[PDB]
Formats: structure tokens, C-alpha cells, sequence
């Protein structure tokens, strides 16, 4: 029992139509996509950064490791 | 025998005046009577800018005419003991009088004087404007009508029928002597009117007195033609006016109706006769024959509920309405939809047999007096184009059987997206989706 004791609500009217009188995926270009982009923009500069900043650290550590495996001719110039 | 008492009911005389008006009446041995004009006008015929006029007009129809102003008009009627009443719906308006048959003619005169020469005194309007404005506030507190309005508002959303008979607040605040005048001059016309009457009146003495005050003739062919209205589109949808501050909740649910002319309406009625109605003051209580009523009682599901088949020229609304407490809305609705499903899938001969008798008794009671008869004549013509006698109705009702009730209800209810309106503390009633699925599988 949870429907009926939820909240004291007053003066809000809502309107909705049967699923059969409307389109499932409507206004894909006029509304859908524009917002997909909108949402994508609002976040990139929050998420992307640390992830990119990770990639770098990954690349560096990786390449440096391989580098330290290579031989330095400056150990054999003498003999 | 019942059968005979029906055949012996005098006929309803109908003759058409060269101008298009139709005069009809049923003569009885009664000293008193009811005569009136039933019109094919109303809010539906209105538009966004004049919505409410037909009502504003109703408010002035009695405040006197040109030939005899307010004081006089009122005084002249009261003094003869006649009762003057009238109304206006979405597709029908009417003004009628109750007086002794002896004054049948002086009455007819008065009527004609009202529909044809309403004063529309510039000074009266500004007063009735304040009056109507308060009537709206009083009606705004009658959940039952606030609900049916909303029901229409959405069932026919975006169309002519989605309009309230009283009209907008603005519309009433600004309508003009002109707009009102126009409405009358545009809608109140002979071909769309019916002078009906019942009591101790002679059709002749009536029709004669008719030609005398309803003489206005038409020249062009347009004036003889009744304009067909652009039809209204139904829409499975919901509108929820919530206010937990109200003590009870009101719910109305419906599918689109067939419209006056369709025969199925008889079966549809026979159907609602089965589900019927309830109200906490019915003494039958738990023994009532109506399954929904019983559950309502056994489980305290609601304060009242009613089934209805509101018809219109080209459409209609077939559904139900109930008032319940915030916490019993769901079970109530649940059970209700159950019965509709029961209609479609498992009606019994026993059920219909009864429903029929209840219906027969219903039609007969609809003609209990002169005003009610006159109201039936004024309507049958205006809607069916003629008169359907109890003798006929009965035959159409007697022919209904289970197998038939099932097919029809299925045809109009099963798996249809319904229109729903809820007002009050409706939190427990929820989701259109859910309600939509209550529309199939008993």
C-alpha cells in the first residue's frame, strides 16, 4: 500500500493521449537529435577530460617502459 | 394487457408549415398541457468567439420581448398560472410552457414572440452578464458536471463538442448585444424548430394558431436547408484535475458513441441497464441485482455511480461515472472495467431479460406527464425526424438477446482507447496505460 499516501497535491492538471493516437518515436530531427546533441555538449567537458588525461598517462607509461628495454649505445662506446 | 395499452396510445400528429417549421403534438383528455419549441441549436453550433451566446440568450429569452417588455411579459404569464421553463445543451435548446389547454393559443403566441422578438435590452445584458458569471462559480463546485465537461473537453478535444454549454469567462465578459442578436437570427429558424405540445389540445387549433404567429416565409432554397455540422473527432485520452483538498474523487470513462440514428443505441441502452447504477441510499444494498452495485456495497467501493449513453447527431459518449473516496478509487475502477468486459464476453439471457424490463419501465416513465411527453416529441423529430412510439421502442427492445448485447458492446467497447476524466484526490487512480489494458480480457 503506497498509492494514496504519497503526497498532498493541489491544482495540477495534466493531459495525455492513448499510445494509439500518437507516434512512438516522433520528431526525430526537429526535437530528438537536437537534444541528443544538446546533452552531449553539456557534458563532454566534465567527462572527457579525466578520461583523456588517463589515456595520456597510459601512453606515456607504456612507451617509456618499452624505451627502458632498448639498449643505450653509450654503455658500449668504450672497450 | 400491456401490449394493448400500448397500441391504444393516441398518435402523434406532425404537419409541416410552408415555411419549414414542424408542428407536433399528442392529445390526451388532460385539462392542462405543455407546449413549446425545441430548437436544433446549442454550444456545438457556436464557435471560439461566440461560445456561450446560446446560453446568454437563454438568460434573456424571458426578460421580455419588443412587443411586451419585462414587467408586462412576466406579469402576463404569472397571472394566467402558466409555468415558463427552458434549457440549452450542446446540440439542443428549448423553451416550453405549462398551462391549461384552454390557453394553448395565447401560449403559442407568447412562445413565437420569445424566439422571434427577444428584447435584448442593452441594459439587461450587462446585468445577466453578472448573473451568468456567478452561475459559473456555483456550477464550478458541482464536481459531477465539472467532470462531464472535462470528459467532453478531452473526448472530443480540439473540436466543436469539446466546448462547455455555458461558455468561456472571457466570452461572457465581452459578448455583445450584436453577437447575441446574430446568434438568434442565425440559428432560431423554422426548419430547425419544432412546435410540440401535449395535453388536451387539438392538433388543428394548434397548427392554426401556429400559421398565425409563425408566418415568416423563406424565399431562397438555402433558407429551407438545415446545415450539416463538421463532425467531431474522438480521442482516447485523459485529463486529470487533481486537488487532494476535495473530500471525494470523481471519475468518468467512455468510448465513442454511435449517434442518435443508429439502432445499436437500443442494445447499448439495454446494456447499461445491466450495469445500471448505485448510490448509498439504495436500500437493496447487497442484494441489488447489479453486480457492480453489489461489489460496491460488499466492498464499500463508492458513494454512487452511473452508466450513460449520451447521444449526439453524428457521435456520442458511452461510459460511466463514479464518486469515491481517495483510497477506494482503484478497486472501484478495477471492478467497473470488469463489468464492461463481462458485457462483451459473457452476458446471460437472464441478465438481458431483466435489463429489458428495467429499460421498458424506463422509457414509459420518460413520458410521465405533459412536459416530459412534449420533451420527447420535441426531440424525436429534431433527432430521428419522426416519432418513435412506445409500441415501437418495445418491439426494438424485445428483440434484444444476450448474443446481441455481446456483439454490440464488443463492437463499441472491447479494446477501444477510452477517454477519461478525473477530478479531486485522484492519486490512487492511475496510469492511462493501465486503464487502457482494462479494456480487454474479461
Amino acid at each position: 500500500i503506497h498509492f494514496g499516501n504519497l503526497a498532498r497535491v493541489r491544482h495540477i492538471i495534466t493531459y495525455s493521449l492513448s499510445p494509439f493516437e500518437q507516434r512512438a518515436i516522433p520528431n526525430i530531427f526537429s526535437d530528438a537529435l537536437p537534444n541528443v546533441w544538446r546533452r552531449f555538449s553539456s557534458q563532454v567537458f566534465k567527462v572527457a577530460p579525466p578520461f583523456l588525461g588517463a589515456y595520456l598517462l597510459y601512453s606515456w607509461g607504456t612507451q617509456e617502459f618499452e624505451r627502458l628495454k632498448r639498449k643505450n649505445p653509450a654503455d658500449y662506446e668504450n672497450d | 394487457t400491456y401490449a394493448q395499452t400500448l397500441q391504444n396510445i393516441p398518435e402523434t400528429n406532425v404537419t409541416t408549415l410552408d415555411n419549414g417549421l414542424r408542428v407536433a403534438s399528442e392529445e390526451s383528455s388532460q385539462p392542462t398541457c405543455t407546449v413549446g419549441v425545441w430548437i436544433g441549436a446549442g454550444s456545438r453550433y457556436e464557435n471560439e468567439k461566440n461560445n456561450g451566446a446560446g446560453y446568454f440568450v437563454e438568460h434573456l429569452a424571458f426578460k421580455g420581448t419588443k412587443k411586451r417588455p419585462c414587467a408586462a411579459f412576466e406579469k402576463e404569464v404569472e397571472s394566467m398560472g402558466a409555468h415558463f421553463n427552458g434549457y440549452t445543451s450542446r446540440e439542443q435548446t428549448a423553451f416550453y410552457i405549462k398551462a391549461l389547454s384552454k390557453d394553448m393559443p395565447k401560449v403559442v403566441e407568447l412562445l413565437a414572440d420569445v424566439v422571434q422578438n427577444c428584447a435584448l435590452e442593452e441594459s439587461q445584458i450587462e446585468k445577466e452578464r453578472g448573473v451568468i458569471l456567478q452561475e459559473l462559480k456555483e456550477m464550478d463546485n458541482d464536481m459531477t458536471n465539472v467532470t462531464f465537461d472535462y470528459l467532453h473537453a478531452t473526448a472530443f478535444q480540439g473540436t466543436a463538442l469539446a466546448r462547455t454549454v455555458e461558455g468561456t469567462t472571457e466570452n461572457i465578459k465581452h459578448l455583445t448585444r450584436a453577437d447575441l442578436a446574430s446568434y438568434i437570427d442565425t440559428h432560431f429558424k423554422a426548419p430547425r424548430m419544432v412546435l410540440a405540445a401535449a395535453g388536451g389540445i387539438s392538433h388543428k387549433e394548434l397548427v392554426d394558431a401556429a400559421r398565425q404567429h409563425f408566418s415568416g416565409v423563406s424565399f431562397t432554397y438555402k433558407e429551407d436547408a438545415v446545415p450539416i455540422l463538421p463532425r467531431c473527432r474522438f480521442t482516447g485520452s485523459e485529463i486529470r484535475a487533481r486537488d487532494d483538498a476535495l473530500p471525494v474523487a470523481h471519475v468518468a470513462l467512455a468510448v465513442e458513441g454511435p449517434g442518435w440514428a443508429d439502432p445499436d443505441n437500443v442494445v447499448l441502452h439495454v446494456a447499461n441497464a445491466i450495469i445500471g447504477r448505485y448510490d448509498r441510499t439504495f436500500g437493496g444494498g447487497k442484494h441489488l441485482s447489479s453486480r457492480l452495485a453489489a461489489l460496491a456495497v460488499e466492498h464499500k467501493l463508492c458513494h454512487s455511480f452511473q452508466t450513460f449513453n449520451t447521444s449526439y447527431s453524428d457521435t456520442g459518449l458511452f461510459g460511466f461515472h463514479f464518486v469515491a473516496d481517495p483510497l477506494s478509487i482503484d478497486d472501484m475502477m478495477f471492478c467497473a472495467q470488469g463489468e464492461w468486459m463481462r458485457l462483451c464476453t459473457s452476458t446471460t439471457e437472464s441478465e438481458v431479460k431483466r435489463a429489458k424490463n428495467h429499460l421498458r419501465s424506463a422509457m414509459v416513465a420518460q413520458l410521465d406527464g405533459t412536459t416530459p411527453v412534449c420533451e420527447t416529441i420535441g426531440s424525436h423529430l429534431l433527432n430521428y425526424g419522426r416519432r418513435i412510439s412506445l409500441e415501437e421502442w418495445d418491439s426494438r427492445i424485445s428483440a434484444v438477446d444476450a448474443r446481441m448485447v455481446r456483439d454490440v458492446c464488443s463492437k463499441y467497447i472491447y479494446d477501444k482507447c477510452p477517454a477519461l476524466a478525473a477530478v479531486g484526490p485522484i492519486e490512487q487512480l492511475l496510469d492511462y496505460n493501465r486503464i487502457r489494458s482494462g479494456m480487454y480480457w474479461i
